[PDB]
């Protein structure tokens, strides 16, 4: 689960911080990467920690 | 029609801390990648605003 | 909650798949023919097509 | 309406515009020009420039 922000950072030949210090996807990478919001599940009023 | 210029001069530039300011999608950038903003570097930047 | 649409949470799955000389452990749902030789056909063996 | 955001209903309407290979019949808004013949113009039949 991360922030919205980051979901260009998971892609191929890409940098940044979690494609640079979390997690790294291959230069030759065949698959798939799918994502979608969970607000409803992820957020809470006092803050998810 | 009375969009306001910002001429930025003479500073680091640091644009990693763009997406901490504002909650936007994409970077959406055109000549250069927006991931390599840090590596080369500029001579004038011109911030336009609407 | 009260956070723009750029700063909620997302929930990422990533789908990697291995493509090797391996034998086909996992793979999709396709129902098989039987085999006939010395005849001109289309074989389709574990996914390539010929 | 509990939904997520793939499962919302979305409203599609699907424009299919046959080209000109017959008398036009729909056409954009533009302003027609008295022909003059014999003479190097910059002409603009039915939308296909010249
Ligand atoms: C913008 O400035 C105000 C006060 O100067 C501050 O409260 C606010 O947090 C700033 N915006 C961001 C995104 O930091």
């Amino acid at each position: 689960v991360i922030r919205g922000n980051e979901v260009s950072q998971i892609a191929p030949g890409q940098t940044g911080n979690i494609a640079d210090y979390n997690y790294k996807l291959p230069d030759d990478f065949t698959g798939c990467v799918i994502a979608w919001n969970s607000n409803k599940l992820d957020s809470k009023p006092s803050g998810n920690y | 029609y009375a969009w306001n210029r910002k001429r930025i001069s003479n500073c680091v530039a640091d644009y990693s801390v763009i997406y901490n300011f504002a909650p936007f999608f994409a970077f959406k950038c055109y000549g250069v990648s927006p991931t390599k903003l840090n590596d080369l570097c500029f001579t004038n930047v011109y911030a336009d605003s609407f | 909650p009260t956070y723009g649409v750029g700063h909620q949470p997302y929930r990422v799955v990533v789908l990697s798949f291995e493509l090797l000389h391996a034998p086909a452990t996992v793979c999709g749902p396709k129902k098989s023919t039987n085999l006939v030789k010395n005849k001109c056909v289309n074989f389709n063996f574990n996914g390539l097509t010929g």
